[PDB]
């Protein structure tokens, strides 16, 4: 039957949800001696496709409890005034078999009342559904686990204390846990040796566990049309050694991702980041202070409570536009190991032209639930920008998104797992209230990279593209006297545009030359340009350009001594 | 737009053109979920080169020398921008955006990302014209008299406008003349019926010399040395520093 | 080449010694006007001849406490501009010459051009 080995994504919310309920089932007999309540109800809630009913399937299977299923149109689809005797009778089916687990998929068409609840028959099922729910005499160890797309769609009187007390959101699975859902969904196609399954897994983003087996189908029956058609040896049942003959290639894959169009693309992300502190090339000061405020509190939480300080939640980059505030949020989120969220100008500013800033209670509630994590407020300064900067609105630099934010962090802090990260080109301009304390108060300054900074830089952008080693890239590093990260990054991509399209030219005359003059024997001489060189990089750093100029570069600075530590106490002694 | 449609074209890559007037729409309306739809209907046709014409049309309603207090930023543009940054997913989406006014256009639209390869298309050259003045010419019925080339050489600094416009009212001056002329001979014929009917075909069956003179009379030039002079000031405003030129690697 | 030459020129009176890479200097220097890099060789001479003052008067005020104490030596502490000093000045280089007002230069020079189309002019055949 179905396991732990089918469960993919490897997501740790299995985990959860097995040391929540293991020993109300896994040891049931050890509830009867003590006082203790269990989980009377676990609302599982996520995207359509992740798995919902399959984790729970899994769950009953290797505990051993007497699984359930109570489809939602399934009773919905039943005539008025008898549905209810239909749940009435699961529920008491489900209490015979103690210890049993009665899963309600798609719970938010049996209660999909939000307060609004419209008709009639639909409010009976509602409230019978709430009786029967809060009805457990804690007799038994019958568990109820639900399934909804998210936990406001469905009655909030479902959500209240010993209906559905305890929630977890399964949520996208990420590149290791589509990865390991390829794997999962790819054991018996016998897959091609070529194909390895991480190009496609790191290719996948935005695809569900439903998205990957999908994807998967279609590689598979694109291999089956593209062999074993054109013999059109058919019969009743196809050999076994006939199909097996065949192998998945890479290309199938390909094709097959450009036909995934994944189901929920739009989602937000909550991932670990995969950038290190190898990516950024210096920033130690930084690179130590980021350490301290976000990484101490919780490597020595003990020596944080002996002296009584609760250590800062908010961060506050500033500095010019490319030089790796979002890498560097990416790299301290992975260097403690926990989630990131990302919140985009684009977000901030739809949230702003749309007057919808509850927007900002949901992301700061996800982000809660995905303990640790690092909420990140990406180029926090746009909607100060889009009112103005110079002139702006009438009115101060208070704004209606920032608003909500300040709001959320304020009644944040109670978590004690969220931090706040802030990102702004724009110190100037971005509210003061931002950096009172209990909000971002921690103003950290990026300036533009160093020498061995850039040529860090220049290794990262390279790593994946195949660099001669006859081009020097410390040499490159020092030449560019103020060149961003961007900047570098520009460069190193044309480097690469100018390659291909030399090797791309070059193989094509190659190809008239055979198609021309036929010669006799058959020599390849494989690629005439293998590799990046000197002269593709010379012919890019000619158009290499600094994208910030030395203004702006001088606006940080008096920002920066504009948080200057005063000038009369640098030689404070006590008196001794 | 036509440069749009070839390297669409060219590729065999289905076409969808969303011109000012959608955006502008959109904008008034305070409906950017249209964007969505439209992202959505490109990423279906795939492949696809979803081209968005005119896109500083949004930026010339709410101004260009003052214009609104606030940036910028505005609903339509920010809603492409999260759809753009949503986007690259599909692989085959292309976005081209072409704007007559660069100065402001939001600069986001021009970040890593989404429309960063920014590519000028200047006034057509002597040998441009001649091509625009064959292809606007090719189905009406041109006299081998009349010296293509010499027309486009004499034309200094016209558009591809400016051109069309000419070869539309050269048509329309033949058409005019030999409307009148069929009509002037059907009285001829209707005043004194002749007694033997042989019609001597058609006046005027081509473009003529005097047709193309008399609208070359009326030419004109749309776009002033002015706005081309802005024109290459933003292009000398994405200029590749002065110092590099003769970057050398150490040997 | 241009900074190379104005290098060069600049510090030809000042005794410079062969083992600093002038070449290196000019093309370190990025954009540095003509005024900026007489600067550095100015602030270099400077950096020169300050330690030279010192260090022969230190040699001075210790060796006269002792009348003909030490042997009669004739030392020259720093006979010419050293490496050393051309990274101290270095140290405080300046742009003199923002990339905004060479935009405002190009800019002129480009509405001064001779317009544009007539390239290709050519008398007929
Ligand atoms: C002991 C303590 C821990 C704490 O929390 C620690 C923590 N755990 N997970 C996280 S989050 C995760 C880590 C990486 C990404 C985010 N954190 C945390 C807390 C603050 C800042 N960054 C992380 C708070 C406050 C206290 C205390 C301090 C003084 C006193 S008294 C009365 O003056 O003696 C009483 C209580
Ligand atoms: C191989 C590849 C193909 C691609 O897509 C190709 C494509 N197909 N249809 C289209 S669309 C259609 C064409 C005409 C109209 C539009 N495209 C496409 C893509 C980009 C721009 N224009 C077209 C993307 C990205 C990659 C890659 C590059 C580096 C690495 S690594 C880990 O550094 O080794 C991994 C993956
Ligand atoms: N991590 C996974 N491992 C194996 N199958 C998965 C996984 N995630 C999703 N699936 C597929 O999703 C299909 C249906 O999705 P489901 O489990 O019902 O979730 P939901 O009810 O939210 O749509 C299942 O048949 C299963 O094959």
């Amino acid at each position: 039957e179905v396991g732990y080995d089918d469960i993919g994504g490897c997501r740790k919310q299995l985990a959860q949800i097995k040391e929540m309920v293991e020993l109300p089932l896994r040891h049931p007999a050890l509830f009867k001696a003590i006082g203790v309540k269990p989980p009377r109800g676990i609302l599982l809630y996520g995207p359509p496709g992740t798995g919902k009913t399959l984790i729970a399937r899994a769950v009953a299977n290797e505990t051993g409890a007497f699984f359930f299923l109570i489809n939602g149109p399934e009773i919905m689809s039943k005539l008025a005034g008898e549905s209810e005797s239909n749940l009435r009778k699961a529920f008491e089916e489900a209490e015979k078999n103690a210890p049993a687990i009665i899963f309600i998929d798609e719970l938010d068409a049996i209660a999909p009342k939000r307060e609004k609840t419209h008709g009639e028959v639909e409010r009976r099922i509602v409230s019978q559904l709430l009786t029967l729910m809060d009805g457990l005499k804690q007799r038994a160890h019958v568990i109820v686990m639900a399934a909804t797309n998210r936990p406001n769609s469905i009655d909030p009187a479902l959500r209240r204390f010993g209906r559905f007390d305890r929630e977890v959101d399964i949520g996208i699975p990420d590149a290791t846990g589509r990865l390991e859902i390829l794997q999962i969904h790819t054991k018996n196609m016998k897959l091609a040796d070529d194909v390895d399954l991480e190009q496609v897994a790191n290719e996948t983003h935005g695809h569900v566990g439903a998205d990957l087996a999908a994807l998967c189908s279609e590689a598979a029956l694109q291999a089956i049309r593209k062999k074993m058609d054109l013999i059109d040896l058919e019969d009743e049942t196809i050999d076994a050694e006939v199909m097996n003959s065949l192998a998945v290639t890479m290309d199938d894959f390909r094709w097959a991702l450009s036909q995934s169009n994944p189901s929920a693309l739009r989602e937000t992300v909550v991932e670990v980041p995969q950038v290190t502190w190898e990516d950024i090339g210096g920033l130690e000061d930084v690179k130590r202070e980021l350490q301290e405020l976000v990484q101490y509190p919780v490597e020595h939480p003990d020596k944080f409570l002996k002296f009584g300080m609760t250590p800062s939640k908010g961060v506050l980059f500033y500095g010019p536009p490319g030089c790796g505030k979002t890498l560097l949020a990416k790299a301290i989120a992975n260097e403690c190991q926990a989630n990131f969220i990302s919140i985009k100008g684009p977000e901030l500013l739809t949230m702003w032209f749309g007057e919808s800033e509850a927007n900002v209670r949901e992301i700061f509630d996800k982000a809660r639930q995905a303990a640790p994590c690092v909420l990140f407020f990406d180029e926090l300064d746009s909607i100060a920008k889009a009112r103005g900067g110079n002139i702006g609105d009438g009115g101060g630099a208070a704004d209606r998104v920032i608003n909500q934010i300040l709001t959320e962090m304020d009644g944040m802090s109670t978590k004690k797992n969220v931090f706040i990260i802030g990102a702004t080109n724009r110190p100037d301009i971005i509210d003061p209230a931002i950096l009172r304390p209990g909000r971002l108060d921690q103003l950290i300054y990026i300036p533009l990279p160093d020498e061995k900074s850039r040529v860090a830089i220049l290794k990262a952008n390279l790593r994946k593209s195949p660099v001669a080693k006859d081009v020097d890239l410390e040499f490159l590093a020092k030449m560019t006297n103020g060149f961003s990260g961007a900047d570098l990054t520009e460069i190193c991509q044309r480097a690469c545009k100018l390659a291909i399209r030399e090797s791309i030219e070059s193989e094509i005359r190659r190809e008239r030359q055979t198609q021309t003059n036929p010669s006799a024997m058959e020599v390849e001489e494989d690629d005439p340009v293998p590799e990046i060189r000197r002269d593709h990089f010379e012919e890019a750093m000619r158009f290499a350009r600094r994208s910030v100029s030395d203004n702006d570069i001088r606006k940080y600075e008096m920002f920066a001594q504009t948080l200057q530590q005063s000038r009369g106490f640098g030689s404070f002694r006590f008196p001794s | 737009t036509l440069l749009a449609k070839a390297i669409a074209n060219e590729c065999q890559a289905n076409f969808i053109s969303i011109k000012g007037p959608e955006l502008l729409t959109m904008w008034f309306g305070e409906s950017e979920a249209n964007v969505r739809e439209i992202f959505d209907k490109a990423r279906q046709a795939a492949p696809c080169v979803l081209f968005f014409d005119e896109l500083d049309s949004i930026a010339k309603a709410r101004g260009g020398n003052i214009g609104d207090g606030g940036g910028a930023a505005d609903r339509v543009i920010n809603q492409i921008l999260t759809e753009m940054d949503g986007m690259s997913t599909k692989k085959n989406v292309f976005i081209i955006g072409a704007t007559n006014r660069p100065d402001i256009i939001d600069p986001a639209i021009l970040r890593p990302g989404r429309l960063d390869q920014l590519i000028y298309i200047p006034l057509p050259d002597e040998k441009s014209r001649v091509a625009i003045l064959k292809a606007n010419l090719r189905k009406s019925p041109v006299a081998k008299d009349v010296d293509l080339e010499f027309l486009a050489k004499m034309t200094n600094g016209f558009s591809g406008a400016d051109l069309t416009e000419i070869c539309q009212r050269a048509c329309k001056l033949a058409i005019r003349e030999s409307i009148e002329s069929e009509i002037r001979r059907e009285r001829e014929r209707q005043t004194n019926p002749s007694a033997m009917e042989v019609e001597e075909d058609d006046p005027v069956p081509e473009i003529r010399r005097d047709h193309f003179e008399e609208a070359m009379r009326f030419a004109r030039r749309s776009v002033s040395d002015n706005d081309i002079r802005k024109y290459e000031m933003f292009a000398q405003t994405l200029q590749q520093s002065r110092g590099f030129g003769s970057f050398r690697f150490p040997s």
